[PDB]
């Protein structure tokens, strides 16, 4: 029943500082050293630093001192890693790792969800949530969605029913407008017969906006 | 004391036998398992030990500076990207894709919302549903002339339980520009189609 | 070397120095140097030395047993950086405190004992350049040079002994 829980996804301006946290749960905090990764956007994985959660004292990188410091709080059990200089090169999904044996690190058997930070000089701007709704189509079997458009940053997540409608959902990946914004698509198949015993609900989130969205796809008149 | 892994790509059938390398630069070696959308999963945590509950197809070897990691019996949920850590090193690459038979892609075509058209906008979407290979071709038509420059699509990663993949193309237009048009279609092209399919509508 | 304590160090407080402790540099930077900060592990890195003195201390050891012949490094793991190393001195570096606030010790002595631990560690790690810098931060227990003395510990802050570079 191990638990590492990272911050949300944010927005910082070049320069700006970000503060990422981790709880943790389910074990000793004091007892495990602990790491932080940060994954570069489909680029592999690059090791930032460790922190000693006992000590404090951190050993970082060669390629982030002077830029990095990580802190914790061990009365809540809870890491921080804060990057300050933030680089516009420097947007990538940041983890934090803990390891199986407390003596020996490096060999992470436990990772947080994530954080996603970026950094651009482009300002912040809520999805336009749209529903692509079902008419003629396939197979007795019909297709539904919505579209998230005009969007910036990555990333928006899109789920179905809070998360109880996944077997044959698709969500695309985000395509980059010339306009600099994002837009993506949700879809999923659904048989024709319930279309209209069943409701189907597109669940749109995007932490960088604060923005909580549900839309319910419904057939054409 | 770098290190690099490899092969980069990796396309293999189910039951096949696949093997990737590690080159560094009973070591202290450790290999994770990264499925689409998730963080890394310790599949190996002492070059050949693996973790509780990894299967027995997943084996490690190696001593010296190269080692290697082996899947005996593929499956479609191995799809995934693979990682090989010495100390605070990561290899990269070796993402393992899937091979599969051949499926052609069900085209559908959505008009715009009336919201959308308040707003000012308006995208037609063409989606292509669980079709394999990934190639495919996604055209545009309005009256009948082909358009350019309007259009985006995106692929999907390679579902983990079928391992197809799908497409949708978003081709967005004025409100204006979109009502002084009747027809508009999306014509397809794939391997499992002889013709290219064309499932248009029009705003009658 | 003028080295600031917080609370005054009386004379009493004056201990040779019989070793040390530090840690790696993580990271890859290819250009030929291989920087080494004070330890950052808890007490426990430094129980692991084994060098037990008359002197409960951090950073660098007072008191304790020197070595027998010249410098001796034990590290339980030299590639790995989290792991720290420690270090043994053939002759000692008195840290004599004035009463008042600094605590000194040698001005040039320090440098000397300093280029042969980097010798030491050349001979381990690549024959390349060597740094040494200052702590990456922590407690003030580690973060500032501790030592137990009669019942008090004194912090003193040790940025003073590592900022050198050696080719
Ligand atoms: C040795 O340590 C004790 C207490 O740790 C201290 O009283 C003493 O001053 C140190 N050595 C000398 C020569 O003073
Ligand atoms: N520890």
């Amino acid at each position: 029943q191990v638990q590492l829980v990272q911050s949300g996804a944010e927005v910082k301006k070049p320069g700006a500082s970000v503060k990422v946290s981790c709880k943790a749960s389910g074990y000793t905090f004091t007892g495990y050293y602990m790491n932080w990764v940060r994954q570069a956007p489909g680029q592999g994985l690059e090791w930032m630093g460790w922190i000693n959660p006992n000590s404090g004292g951190t050993n970082y990188a060669q390629k982030f001192q002077g830029r990095v410091t990580m802190t914790r709080d061990t009365s809540i059990s809870t890491a921080y890693m804060e990057l300050s200089r933030l680089r516009s090169d420097d947007t990538a999904v940041y983890y934090c790792a803990r390891g199986k044996n407390s003596d020996y690190n490096w060999d992470f058997q436990h990772w947080g969800q994530g954080t996603l930070v970026t950094v651009s000089s482009a300002s912040t701007k809520g999805p336009s949530v749209f529903p692509l709704a079902p008419s003629s189509k396939s197979g007795g079997t019909a297709a539904l969605g919505c579209l998230v458009k005009d969007y910036f940053p990555e990333p928006v997540t899109v789920s179905w029913n809070s998360g109880a409608l996944t077997s044959g959902v698709h969500t695309f990946p985000a395509v980059l407008q010339s306009s600099g914004l994002y837009s993506l698509s949700s879809v999923v198949t659904v048989p024709s017969s319930s279309l209209g015993t069943q409701t189907y609900i597109c669940n749109v989130n995007h932490k960088p906006s604060n923005t909580k969205v549900d839309k319910r796809v419904e057939p054409k008149s | 004391i770098v290190m690099s892994q490899s092969p980069s790509s990796l396309a293999v059938s189910v039951g096949e036998k696949v093997t990737m390398s590690c080159k560094s630069s009973k070591n202290y070696l450790a290999w994770y398992q990264q499925k689409p959308g998730q963080s890394p999963k310790l599949l190996i945590y002492w070059a050949s030990t693996r973790e509780s509950g990894v299967p027995d197809r997943f084996t490690g070897s190696g001593s010296g500076t190269d080692f290697t990691l082996t899947i005996s019996s593929v499956k479609a949920e191995d799809l995934a990207v693979y990682y090989c850590q010495q100390y605070e090193m990561f290899g990269g690459g070796t993402k393992l894709e899937i091979k599969r038979t051949v499926a052609a892609p069900s085209v559908f075509i959505f008009p715009p919302s009336d919201e959308q058209l308040k707003s000012g906008t308006a995208s037609v979407v063409c989606l292509l549903n669980n079709f394999y290979p990934r190639e495919a071709k996604v055209q545009w038509k309005v009256d009948n002339a082909l358009q350019s420059g309007n259009s985006q699509e995106s692929v999907t990663e390679q579902d983990s339980k079928d391992s197809t993949y799908s497409l949708s193309s978003t081709l967005t237009l004025s409100k204006a520009d979109y009502e002084k048009h009747k027809v508009y279609a999306c014509e397809v092209t794939h391997q499992g189609l002889s013709s290219p399919v064309t499932k248009s509508f029009n705003r009658g | 070397i003028t080295l600031p304590c917080r609370p005054a160090p009386p004379p009493h407080c004056s201990s040779n120095i019989t070793g040390l402790i530090l840690t790696r540099q993580g990271g890859y930077s290819n250009d030929n140097t291989v920087i080494f900060r004070p330890s950052g592990g808890d007490w426990r890195d430094i129980a692991r030395c084994q060098i037990a003195g008359t002197v409960v201390s951090t950073q660098l050891f007072l008191n304790g047993s020197l070595a027998e012949e010249e410098v001796v490094i034990r590290s339980e793991d030299w590639r790995d950086n989290a792991k720290s190393i420690c270090v043994q001195l053939n002759t000692s570096v008195e840290i004599n405190c004035t009463g008042a606030g600094h605590c000194n010790i040698s001005r040039a002595k320090w440098n000397n004992t300093l280029k042969q631990i980097a010798s030491k560690l050349r001979e381990q790690y690549g024959n390349k350049t060597i740094i040494f810098k200052p702590s990456s931060g922590g407690d003030p227990e580690f973060v500032n040079h501790s030592f137990n003395c009669g019942g008090e510990f004194f912090y003193c802050d040790s940025t003073q002994l590592f900022n050198s570079t050696w080719f």
